[PDB]
């Protein structure tokens, strides 16, 4: 079987333009577990990007966070790219400070 | 009951790029406390939570060999796998298991778990008696003839009888800081319009631990089950947990809509409206 | 503490 990954963009706290803050990209319900996630600034990827380990839900798909810090302003866009083998093409989802 | 404890094994085969990758990751509730990984440099088994670092040398080296040693049980185990399903060695793999204790408030076991899923697929499950099995194929009657056999059910039951259940007794008193505090959401209700006839009403809940809860949405009473959207609970990265429930409502139809928030670390739970 | 696995 292969499950496709859902995907969450969000900040640790509420979005606060100036105040230091943390970008997460919580990908979920997905297997197998092999799967490639970038938080990216203006379309460039972070590198100081970390993640939890490896574990998965009673249902048996896998979850994975993706995080680092970032301060947020009105200018700067957000984004997380995820690619699994159940996905064509890489998808991304944007940064939306209301979700 | 209160609070349990689980450990989540991940092997995966990848023929040609080295011996199938195992991973353990063990938790108290909805905190993980321990990692091992056959990829690590050098691979240990490491705290992952402020209260199991106070754990002796004994202790690191006892769990070290037993996630080494599952690491190659794991590995024979893929082996077995492939033949009982007449795969090719060209194909990767993955086995999981989930083996852990529930226990009351008072302590004491509620349950017992030692469960796999081969690719995804439950294969087979140590039942509530932890006497016997429930195999999802004929594979995993391979699997059960030979765990019967050995009398594997046996030993299971003493480590979710046992073992487990003192561990987490141990475990909740040296983390009953964090391990047995709960804390509530905050919460509030956003609107957002989308054109001159729906808004959408979106209710906020952040910052709770444990991560059950049960956010739902009732227009004049009525549960809004088919209409709601949920979004899955998800980890804030402070160890605490975050969630939304929205619906689209008419314009001018907001005050008969009331957002419902249930989580233990709430005395009574919450109703909610748009504050305009 | 993790538990002694068997061969499947």
């Amino acid at each position: 079987i292969q499950r496709t990954p859902k995907i969450q963009v969000y900040s640790r706290h509420p979005a606060e333009n100036g105040k230091s803050n943390f970008l997460n990209c919580y990908v979920s319900g997905f297997h197998p577990s092999d799967i490639e996630v970038d938080l990216l600034k203006n379309g460039e990827r972070i590198e100081k990007v970390e993640h939890s380990d490896l574990s998965f839900s009673k249902d048996w798909s896998f979850y994975l966070l993706y995080y680092t810090e970032f301060t947020p302003t009105e200018k700067d866009e957000y984004a997380c790219r995820v690619n699994h083998v159940t996905l064509s093409q890489p998808k991304i989802v944007k940064w939306d400070r209301d979700m | 009951g209160s609070h349990s404890m689980r450990y989540f094994d991940t092997a995966m085969s990848r023929p040609g790029r080295g011996e199938p990758r195992f991973i353990s990751v063990g938790y108290v509730d909805d905190t993980q406390f321990v990692r091992f990984d056959s990829d690590a440099a050098s691979p240990r088994e490491e705290p992952r939570a402020p209260w199991i670092e106070q754990e002796g040398p004994e202790y690191w080296d006892r769990n070290t060999q037993i996630f080494k040693t599952n690491t190659q049980t794991d590995r024979e185990s893929l082996r077995n796998l492939r033949g009982y399903y007449n795969q090719s060695e060209a194909g990767s793999h993955t086995l999981q298991s989930m083996y852990g204790c529930d226990v009351g408030p008072d302590g004491r076991l509620l349950r017992g778990h030692n469960q796999y899923a081969y690719d995804g697929k439950d294969y087979i499950a140590l039942n509530e008696d932890l006497r016997s099995w429930t195999a999802a194929d004929t594979a995993a009657q391979i699997t059960q003839r030979k765990w019967e056999a050995a009398r594997v059910a046996e030993q299971d039951r003493a480590y979710l009888e046992g073992t487990c259940v003192e561990w987490l007794r141990r475990y909740l008193e040296n983390g009953k800081d964090t391990l047995e505090r709960a804390d509530p959401p905050k919460t509030h209700v956003t609107h957002h319009p989308i054109s001159d006839h729906e808004a959408t009403l979106r209710c906020w809940a952040l910052g709770f631990y444990p991560a059950e809860i049960t956010l739902t949405w009732q227009r004049d009473g009525e549960d809004q089950t088919q209409d709601t959207e949920l979004v899955e609970t998800r980890p804030a990265g402070d160890r605490t947990f975050q969630k939304w429930a929205a619906v689209v409502v008419p314009s001018g139809e907001e005050q008969r809509y009331t957002c419902h928030v249930q989580h233990e670390g709430l005395p009574k739970p919450l109703t909610l409206r748009w504050e305009p | 503490g993790g538990k002694k696995k068997y061969r499947l």
